[PDB]
């Protein structure tokens, strides 16, 4: 077995190669239809049952389209639904730019929309403008593009996070300079609701915001809004009504201020950021309520800002984070999912509007308002759970209509019982609490807890329900079923399932095996759409009609109705990887992907590149098309590199115990799994040259790339670390404390997990360590690299470095990505793959 | 999240 | 002729090599005795005529020593003066740290001292403490170390820039939080004089300072103080006196604020700096006077802060910079050397104390004070000159005792007449001005000009007097001679000269040829000390007695008296370079240095490294010992590199026309000279391999290293650019506008001179461009590199980068320097010198 | 001044 040495191209030739191969992947990199919604035609004579609305990209911008769902189909042929544009043609700020980092939005245009069923009113942001159109309500259905109607404003700055009032579709709310405003889209009345922030002041002396999710909640809990409309209006005797907005008010005064380099490099300046680093203060939080009195003809009479009767820290003992919030369907209670600092205790807490009283600096008039609120009105902890690993926040929470006065019925999901995420139907009793506010004491920990009358497991087994990144449930309250996504058939594939929530038993899979599926179920529960792919085939989007057999409504079947997006088709350059697996000495089956070198010569061994992420909340190895985002792994295979990817312990879609393997110990176990899987492949496949292994990853992947070179220089010849964490004390509260705890309670884990404290352990040979980092990174600060370099210089160790001066924790400018790919490919050539690379040692 | 974004 | 390939050592082996060779250069890197002062014993029975005091380093700290100068010597033997310590043993802040960058102080300890002749009082700063001792006055001479006496304070922060009042050695002044304070070292009374700055405020809303030189003046004009004591006290009828301090008050409100990364990288923060970038506002400046009334027993009665009768912009039309200031010897006038923005007009202006009136916000009482000042009291422009190149500010300015009322007599130096710096004795008439303040108009440009009665050239020729970096004159007012340093014998050697200032003719050289000399002349004009070296011999310091022949006091001779510091001796590793020269096509003789490869093999050609500075205010090529600072050029020669250094057009010590060659055109002409000299050497010496030339330099040297690779990629294989200017708009007013003008008046020069605007012109082959930069650099901001990288990434060009995260525009931490030398040496090996480097193309 | 400082 002699070594294969890759073709040694020049910098200009590699640029040409990469440019040519990028030229046939413009149509691949295009957003599939998403954010689907079904609206019934209610037209017996007409040929269509439903109209579906969705966001899609027809290099075009993201916009609203509709398609017509027929009542009947020609089952011989395949129906391709034509895309009708909903909107006519039209005539970034810092906060848009940051939100797009926090939401991980790579695409341009309309990101989302609201819809009010009763009126047909769409509300959506498009650039700076907030816009509305009407379709599918009492006013009927358009047969041509609608003109977007601008919501006019006197506000000077960007309006963010617009939401339609479900109680009245004439009203919207939005955030402007970190305060809540409302606007009427008919009358054009505009009103500021909160006076908490001053646009003219400096952030160093102006740290309060309202209706806004702060950095940690956007980055670590995927919560981007901080205010929630009450879904129902209270009628007044006058003939008007009261609209309500629950909102979060944040005070970031005690949160540390860091400086991130300003994008305009010519200014030689730096922007201030409230960044809660691990073990330091998170923002001081509380709930508030805006009470908005409207008259008979829609004009604002008054606005009363209201606060909790007692402090947040008293009423919600031990709570750091408001993870989620909303309202019950009738608007009687506001709900909230609350976490403690360690993120090992979750609480679902109902909050009545009667807990809020008007804001009053006058101590006399305030004391009258406190005593006017009854002692029976109190917070109701309807659910509480704990874990020795961590609470993974998700978006599953369904509240049923309130049937009895002193009961609430709901579906929630949890990993706390069995160690896998399953659905549970829960019924909680809303007792009058033991704590009485008149007595003048403080409430004990358990005084707001509700008794659990019923707790039925809807699903179970060694597999999880999916509740993140769009995955959710859909409840059919008529047939008493719940649709959900899960890993029951395979950890490598997501599938749509259905089950009864009254007498749970049979779980019916509604999607076909051999693909992974991301699904949307119609609100009417008679259709679902699946965005699906596999390792060989690019993503497709298809509509499926649901129905029951005549004899049994419980049982659910499906039938292909139409294609929304057809597969682009197998690309001739692209050879996909093979999924492999191996029984680890740790007791788990670990999955991987193998890209064999193209035109594999027998009796020859090839240089290997281990692409790695290896961190929580991600699974790289599954049955999906990897020819868009990981197209360059195939490019590496086409030049003669073996490419390997392994999902080590700690990765997701394998239950909480598997994910919990690296608790307190991040960086210590991951490379063992990677090397084990890499050694499994080498004994099985003699074409893997273990003398020439490279490792490469971004963020957590870059972190592990450094850990690999530090811990196992015997295995890994080169390490290319992209935007790595080199020091856990620099990273934030929400992430670090969840996985690693407080720094003082894990001194050794923080030490061992921080490569910058262990600079002496890196190799004394050069051409083995390449650091890459976006200069403007506000997530993984450039100081991770700068401080690592500082200690490498002190320890006499060599390094290579590439900065991307226009980038944050992402690559958005095309030239940056092109340079990165070019430099990486050239680095691997000169220091791992090529013939000159072998001579260089 | 220690999760980078690059789509090409 | 076959190529020599250097020995290919590992990273660890090169570290060993460099460490070993650094081990015998601790004693070499030690400060020679400096800041000499001569004090007469006045003891007829005693064996010593003088005691000399000086600062010196005996790894030790810099401290005060004294030595005894005998009346007679044994002329057979050589007297070694023993170093007696003046001080006993004792029991950085941001502003010390920055001052040490601005002054280019590499050493530690006492940087300077004051001395009051009449009392023997020394004043000096040592760490945070201001200290005093007494020696050589009425109280006599110590025979043992003196205890430093701390000047006690109630000030919380660091006290900077302490100065003894020459009128009263009980009083000192100092700067504290950018305000002038005074302190009495006997009574311990302490008083704040200016209330212009608030220590507690942010610099963004607190931009006024008093007694302080701002950034541009410290960095570009070598002025570090902003206040000046009046040398004489005015007696009061009461029995006390009035002491005076002239000071500069600065307002930096309109000066741009940039952010430089904070040294404590863990904070992820950035410090604010007032940085006047080219074409933007410099600080608003004016003169002020503090009038300090003291009583009979030394207590402060009152302090009256005083301002100019009319604004600075009115009284000193067209002036941007206060380059220098001080007082006439009797304290009758304050003087100032003033520049316009373009730095093509200098003015020497006398300023009477009667021009200043008390500060009064009351408009009634102010108008009485304005009219009380006579119209005859006015600014007196005693000298004015212009140039089409630029004014080089220097420290030569001697004012003679005032003999007549309406005349002032002085020596100044200038390049404006002939294009070489020469001494001129000038006599100016102090007329009553045509402008009258009562009439209520404004003064015309010429209204304050004084007629020049006499202007005699003391020196002349195609050679310059030296007035910078310690070089100055010493005037013997008895014998009517002036001692000065100059380039008359050679541009490669500095020498001490003497000449008459009454009937100037013969210029007698007092120093021996074959060495370059830096000299200090005794205040009594009967001794001089020379710090001298040549290319072969390390620096020596010797004392020489001066005397005249019996027949002619005009003629001056010298005699070796004693050695202060003996030469360390020729170091065995170190082979010095040979100075060469060549007639350029530009019409100038250009000088260079050549390090031949050690153990030169015949019939073999060696890789060449061009070390470059090539910028204004510096001469690299001269007859001095280069085995301390440029020891590693010899190390490069010892491994087989030819090393070349050339002083191109624009460098100094060759007159103003030679220096003026790159006016408006920086970066455009320098590489022609370098290549010309490099090609001269290659035709003469066949061992120079022109196929393998590297270029390396710092600051301006790094700038030209980039220009070399950009303009002449045919010549230069690799370029190592240290802390380069890549964009002239980022650099400051004082430097850039002097050499390149305002950006709008030189659009093409700024464009052509900015490599970051020309990223496309760099090579598309990698391993040819290495950028080095201190991350904390407040002079040449890291944004020069970051923006260059930004445009290189956009242009698809490769680069290598090394950051030194603990460094500013300097390398102070030993580990940084060691890593730099190691990485550079390894880079040259792998990409220029070695056998693998040849294969790599 | 575009003048670096390094003494070794
Ligand atoms: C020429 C070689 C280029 C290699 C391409 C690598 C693609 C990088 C993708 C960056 C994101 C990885 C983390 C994935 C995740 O956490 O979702
Ligand atoms: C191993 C090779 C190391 C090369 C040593 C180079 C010395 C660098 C000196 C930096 C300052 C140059 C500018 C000189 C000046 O302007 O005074
Ligand atoms: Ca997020
Ligand atoms: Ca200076």
């Amino acid at each position: 077995l002699e070594p294969f040495y890759v073709e040694r191209y020049s910098w200009s030739q590699l640029k040409k190669l990469l440019a040519d191969t990028r030229k046939y992947h413009g149509y691949m990199m295009a957003k599939a239809p998403h954010d689907f919604m079904f609206v019934k035609r209610n037209d017996p004579d007409g040929p269509h049952s439903d109209r579906i609305y969705y966001l899609a990209m027809s290099n075009r911008e993201n916009t609203l389209f509709y398609s017509e769902i027929p009542k009947t189909i020609n089952r011989a042929a395949v129906l391709m639904l034509s895309w009708k544009p909903l909107l006519d043609l039209f005539q970034y700020s810092r906060e848009e730019e940051l939100l797009r980092e926090r939401k991980r939005i790579g695409t341009v245009g309309i990101a989302s929309y609201d819809y009010h069923q009763g009126s047909g009113t769409f509300l959506f942001q498009a650039g700076s403008g907030i816009y509305h159109v009407k379709d599918g309500g009492p006013q009927g259905f358009t047969q041509q593009p609608l003109r977007p109607n601008l919501v006019e404003t006197s506000c000077p700055n960007i309006r963010m996070d617009p939401k339609l009032c479900p109680a009245d579709p004439d009203w919207i709310a939005f955030i402007h300079s970190n305060d809540i405003w409302i606007s009427n889209i008919v009358t054009r009345e505009e009103r500021r609701l909160t006076y908490v922030h001053n646009e003219l002041a400096n952030m160093e002396e102006d740290a309060r915001s309202a209706g806004v999710a702060t950095f940690v909640l956007q980055e670590e809990f995927d919560r981007y809004s901080g205010y929630w409309w009450c879904p129902k209006a209270e009628t007044t005797p006058s003939g008007g009504k009261i609209l309500r907005i629950l909102y979060e008010e944040n005070d970031e005064s005690e949160v540390e201020i860091i400086h991130v380099t300003s994008p305009m490099l010519e200014t030689r300046r730096a922007d201030s950021f409230r960044y809660p680093k691990t073990g330091t203060a998170n923002p001081k939080v509380t709930f508030k309520m805006s009470e908005i009195m409207i008259d008979a003809e829609g004009r604002i009479i008054d606005v009363i800002d209201k606060e909790l009767i007692q402090p947040f820290e008293i009423l919600f003992e031990g709570v750091e984070y408001i993870a989620r919030a909303g309202w019950t369907p009738e608007g009687k209670y506001a709900w909230s999912i609350l976490l403690d600092r360690s993120q090992t205790r979750l609480q679902i807490v109902l909050i009545s509007p009667e807990l809020f009283i008007p804001v009053e600096d006058d101590v006399m008039e305030r004391q009258r308002l406190i005593e006017s609120v009854p002692d029976s009105v109190t917070p109701l902890i309807i659910y509480e759970e704990t874990t020795d690993i961590w609470i993974n926040i998700h978006d599953i929470f369904h509240v049923f209509p309130q049937s009895h006065e002193e009961e609430i019925e709901f579906i929630f999901a949890s990993e706390c019982k069995t160690g896998f995420r399953h659905l549970y139907k829960i019924t909680s009793i809303l007792k009058e609490s033991k704590y009485k506010r008149s007595s003048g004491g403080l409430p004990a920990p358990s005084d707001f807890k509700c008794p659990i009358k019923e707790e039925i497991a809807i699903t179970s087994g060694e597999w999880e329900v999916l509740g993140r990144h769009g995955s959710n449930i859909q409840v059919d309250e008529v047939r008493r079923l719940v649709y959900f996504e899960g890993t029951k058939d395979s950890p490598l594939e997501h599938h749509l399932y259905v089950v009864s929530y009254v007498n749970p038993g049979e779980v019916t899979r509604l999607t076909d095996r051999g693909y992974s599926h991301s699904c949307c179920i119609s609100q009417h529960c008679d259709f679902f759409i699946s965005k699906y792919s596999n390792q060989k085939n690019p993503h497709c989007v298809s509509l499926y009609k649901l129905s029951s057999p005549e004899d049994d409504p419980t049982c659910k079947t499906k039938e292909f109705w139409a294609t929304i997006l057809d597969s682009a088709g197998p690309l001739p350059d692209y050879t996909p990887p093979e999924i492999f697996s191996f029984e680890s000495t740790t007791g788990f089956t670990l999955y991987g992907m193998l890209y064999k070198p193209h035109d594999l010569q027998p009796g020859k061994k090839y240089p290997t590149v281990l692409f790695i992420y290896g961190g929580p909340q991600v699974q790289l190895v599954n049955n999906r098309f990897k020819g868009v985002k990981y197209f360059r792994l195939n490019t590496l295979a086409s030049l003669g590199y073996v490419v390997v990817v392994i999902d080590n312990r700690g990765s997701c879609h394998r239950g909480l115990k598997f994910e919990g393997a690296f608790k307190y110990k991040m960086g210590q176990i991951e490379i063992d799994d990677q090397v084990e899987g890499l050694q499994y492949l080498a004994s099985r496949y003699d074409f893997i040259d273990l003398d020439r292994v490279g490792i490469h990853g971004w963020s957590y992947g870059g972190y592990l790339s450094l850990m690999a070179l530090m811990q196992r220089s015997d295995i890994f010849r080169v390490a290319i670390a992209g935007a790595p964490v080199t020091l856990w004390i620099f990273y934030d509260t929400g992430y670090t404390e969840r996985y690693m705890g407080h720094p003082d309670q894990n001194e050794q884990g923080y030490y061992l997990g921080s490569v910058a404290m262990q600079a002496e352990k890196f190799p004394s040979e050069p051409n083995r360590l390449l650091l890459l980092h976006g200069f403007l990174d506000e997530n993984v600060h450039f100081a991770h690299t700068s401080i690592l370099l500082s200690f490498l210089v002190r320890a006499g160790k060599p390094y290579d470095l590439q900065i991307y001066p226009q980038e944050r924790h992402s690559i958005r400018v095309p030239e940056s990505g092109e340079h990165y790919e070019l430099h990486l490919l050239h680095y691997l050539q000169e220091n791992l793959g090529s013939r000159i690379a072998a001579l260089k040692v | 999240s220690l999760r980078f974004l690059y789509e090409g």
